[PDB]
């Protein structure tokens, strides 16, 4: 897949993302908070179509991440992020996707996720999270 | 907690208002 | 910092393909 | 004076700034770093002209401030930073302004120079910066 | 400002409580 | 169960922990690196005994801890961390105890481990890790 | 002198220092917080005596220091620390020792003191500080 | 990569060694 980097900000504010029922994770897209203005992420989209969007607009600087959780399995033969759900101190967003495979969860207790990096092909490959207080 | 981070910050230097 | 010009931060994971 | 606060960054690529060597600090605007990019910072204008502008281009990422120093003193009844100057590891900038008044300095033994935030007036009025690893 | 430290926690993994 | 919270320190030295392979974790102990000598964490023990202990000295600081990883599930009702298995950048510690339920994996890209804090009562009910830079 | 590295805790609850009024800082010793509990610093001790010694104990944690200053000039043709001030959000302390030389200060606007290095010989030669959130 | 962790340091103040 083509790999990307966001890098680190102050906040996050939306999340577009993009899901498939039948495969995983494809398009991803983080509107981050830069001290106090939005910053528009680049858009890392899929090779493919065939998605479905979604967005998650977050009542930034009030409500923010507490868990990113998902699943990791095989699709057409490549290992693939197959569902990502986000939990807030307000709500869950998901799952969106496949909740098959392996399942993974990273909750927060103290600290902000700030940043995403990654890899989308045919699907989103694999991906890491910037931490910070 | 809030949802932005924080980083040190020294200072100031000069007026202290 | 006593190396880079470029701030670092805490960076978890990856999730998913393992390369 | 009008407060101004940058945030936090990645790191610094150019300070503009601007000095009378009569009086003190006038003008103040930064480039950041931002994830591997420029970003052009506010340029926080003094009230008045008369000031001569230096522009200080960083070899930034193999480039950094090591150390900033300066004075502090009464410029027309203000409490104001008179001088600056800003060691990298590389080489001295400054100083500019007026080397009288209450000595500061701030030397870095580990660490980064991230954000400014201030106050400007006729003058820079103070000054505070963003330390991160 | 707490007067200690502060470091990022992740978890807890197990029971929720 | 009993929580237990060790707080930060500077990295790890050692992780001394018990375990049983038709339950779960059990005891759990850390000797913490602090500035350059040891710190000996208390010993957080089960309610029960009949554990099998295992000592994990890590060759500190060349040797570190790059993902933790686990299973978390229930045991008489209980929801409770099954296993554990330690994975440094010189080999893998485990995994330790009951091998099912619910996996979880934390790989550290950047930063350190240097805290731990949790709960125990017949077994470790969970647990928490401090990531620093 | 004999170079010293405290290195990073998780607070300050007291400093214990010494001083001349005819030179210099001399002695330098901290109580530090570890996780909640005391940590008692290395005594780092001049060469000579003759000094006052000053016991300063915070009311740890809600009282913390703010601002660190000092002098530094020369002492029979040595650099040194010649003077002290601790300034908390409750009280100051100090300035203890020679208040003569090129004045430093230390404001700290958000995060803390959390680590004393530094050398002394003779008297307090140089030193600096850790800082963290 | 060093094991260890790190923090800001500010300073030497006195001698320059
Ligand atoms: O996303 C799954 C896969 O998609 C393909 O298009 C790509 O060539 C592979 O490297 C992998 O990324
Ligand atoms: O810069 C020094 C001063 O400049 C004036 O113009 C301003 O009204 C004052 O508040 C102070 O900032
Ligand atoms: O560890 C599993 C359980 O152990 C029991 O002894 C305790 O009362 C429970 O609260 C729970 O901790
Ligand atoms: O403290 C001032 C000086 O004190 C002397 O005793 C020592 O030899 C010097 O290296 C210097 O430390």
């Amino acid at each position: 897949g083509k790999a990307f980097d966001d890098g680190a900000f102050t906040g996050i504010r939306e999340i577009n993302l993009s899901y498939n029922k039948e495969t995983a994770i494809g398009d991803f897209q983080v509107i981050y908070d830069l001290n106090g203005s939005p910053f528009v992420g680049q858009n890392h989209t899929s090779f493919i179509t065939g998605f479905t969007p979604v967005k998650i607009s977050l009542d930034f600087p009030s409500e923010y991440i507490i868990e990113v959780s998902g699943h990791t399995g095989k699709v057409s033969g490549y290992v693939v992020v197959r569902s990502l759900a986000f939990k807030t101190n307000k709500k869950t967003y998901g799952p969106y996707g496949v909740t098959s495979g392996t399942p993974f969860n990273l909750p927060i207790e103290n600290g902000l996720i700030v940043g995403f990096k990654g890899s989308i092909g045919y699907w989103l490959d694999y991906f890491s999270m910037y931490l910070s207080l | 907690q809030s949802g932005k981070s924080q980083t040190v910050i020294v200072g100031p230097w000069g007026a202290q208002v």
